[PDB]
């Protein structure tokens, strides 16, 4: 009996990168070959299962792989140097954005430190740039850790919107 | 490695405009914040206004409102001050300095600053001793009140004779890296004292003390040491 990834993969609506959505799938087989025909993906990278999936812009789709670096896998979703699995992504401007923008699509842009392997942070404490503290409010060196993709239908393909799904074990 | 060297000294007429530079190197320069602080002859330092490397965003103390404006170039890792309409009174010395936060709070590494000279509810931190005299090996404290609550975010500065300003402690009682024992910091909330302990040869200094609660930053007037030894 094989695992349905249509519940996932074609989810009405998908998750901000920050946040994450963890759908785990069990006791089901899963088959690659049946996964890679059913859509020609843009990214298609292998390395009880973990299923979690987000939204992220196209040039930044190389940062979910073992062992990068950037504002995505520092602060927002990180995977393991060891990482026993599959990243697969595709192009979703048409889903994704509206004439005008889509901003519901939000990602982490600042933090105190890194994030460690499959750690999910969705704190929204204003971030402390300089030696000056916030307080809560908001301004100089004092910057909201949450920002928002513009998603036009107008963007280059590297700031456009990608689903993402890394299947881990 | 850190190195911030900024340009040479520019003379130029009143009313006009000049831009100086403050070229950095030895670390990353998107990671800290880039200040600048305005020095007249015999007098104190003003915070003049920082800049954000990473994204351009800047903050103005608005006793110098539109006398400048704070500009970096990534690719070449500068930091510009451009100063706009000189009038008589601009003509000082105009250090950068960096943020060294998160480690070292405060600013932690100083330009040789700029000479620049034309010719044709605030925090206000009180050092009540203008000069002070003592002698090698005796102790000594320079005081500040501040006139609101500041928590323990405060910094203590070293200007040697004709020198930028050294940082010596920051968040009240912290050295920074390579400061003789003898230097300690002490206060909380309104009232804070840095003491020199062992007071050396080296030490004749003006101390300076600095809040860093809120922008724009105040320092103090300035506490002149002098020593005897005979
Ligand atoms: C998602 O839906 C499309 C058609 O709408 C289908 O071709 C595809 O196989 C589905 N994905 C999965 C994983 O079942």
């Amino acid at each position: 009996n094989l695992c349905p990834f249509g519940e996932v993969f074609n989810a009405t609506t998908f998750a901000s990168v920050y946040a994450w959505n963890r759908k785990r799938i069990s006791n089901c087989v899963a088959d690659y070959s049946v996964l890679y025909n059913s859509t020609s993906f843009s990214t298609f990278k292998c390395y009880n299962v973990y299923a979690d999936s987000f939204v992220v812009r196209g040039d930044e789709v190389r940062q979910i792989a073992p062992g990068q670096t950037g504002r995505i896998a520092d602060y927002n979703y990180k995977l393991p140097d060891d990482f026993t699995g599959c990243v697969i992504a595709w192009n979703s401007n048409n889903l994704d954005s509206k004439v005008g923008g889509n901003y519901n699509y939000l990602y982490r842009l600042f933090r105190k430190s890194n994030l460690k392997p499959f750690e999910r942070d969705i704190s929204t404490e204003i971030y402390q740039a300089g030696s000056t503290p916030c307080n809560g409010v908001e301004g100089f060196n004092c910057y909201f850790p949450l920002q928002s993709y513009g998603f036009h239908p107008t963007n280059g393909v590297g700031y456009q919107p990608y689903r993402v799904v890394v299947l881990s074990f | 490695e850190v190195q911030l060297q900024q340009s040479g000294p520019e003379l130029v007429k009143p009313g006009a405009s000049v831009k100086i530079s403050c070229k950095t190197s030895g670390y990353t320069f998107t990671e800290y914040t880039m200040y600048w602080v305005k020095q007249s002859h015999g007098k104190s330092l003003e915070w003049f206004g920082g800049i954000n490397p990473n994204n351009g965003d800047t903050s103005y103390n608005q006793k110098f409102k539109g006398k400048a404006t704070l500009t970096v170039d990534k690719s070449s890792t500068t930091a510009y001050m451009d100063l706009r309409s000189l009038t008589s009174e601009d003509s000082a010395v105009y250090y950068c300095a960096r943020d060294g936060y998160p480690y070292y709070f405060a600013m932690d590494y100083w330009g040789q600053g700029t000479s620049v000279t034309v010719s044709s509810s605030d925090i206000v931190m009180t050092q009540s001793q203008k000069f002070m005299s003592t002698s090698v090996g005796d102790r000594v404290s320079v005081t500040c009140k501040a006139s609101q609550n500041v928590d323990t975010n405060v910094a203590w500065y070293q200007q040697k004779p004709g020198q930028s300003p050294k940082g010596l402690i920051y968040s009240a009682s912290h050295r920074y890296s390579g400061v003789p024992d003898r230097f300690t910091g002490s206060g909380s909330g309104t009232d804070f004292t840095l003491t020199i302990s062992n007071v050396q040869s080296e030490d004749l200094a003006d101390y300076f003390c600095q809040q860093y609660n809120t922008y724009p930053w105040t320092f103090g007037g300035g506490t002149k040491l002098e020593i005897k030894a005979a």
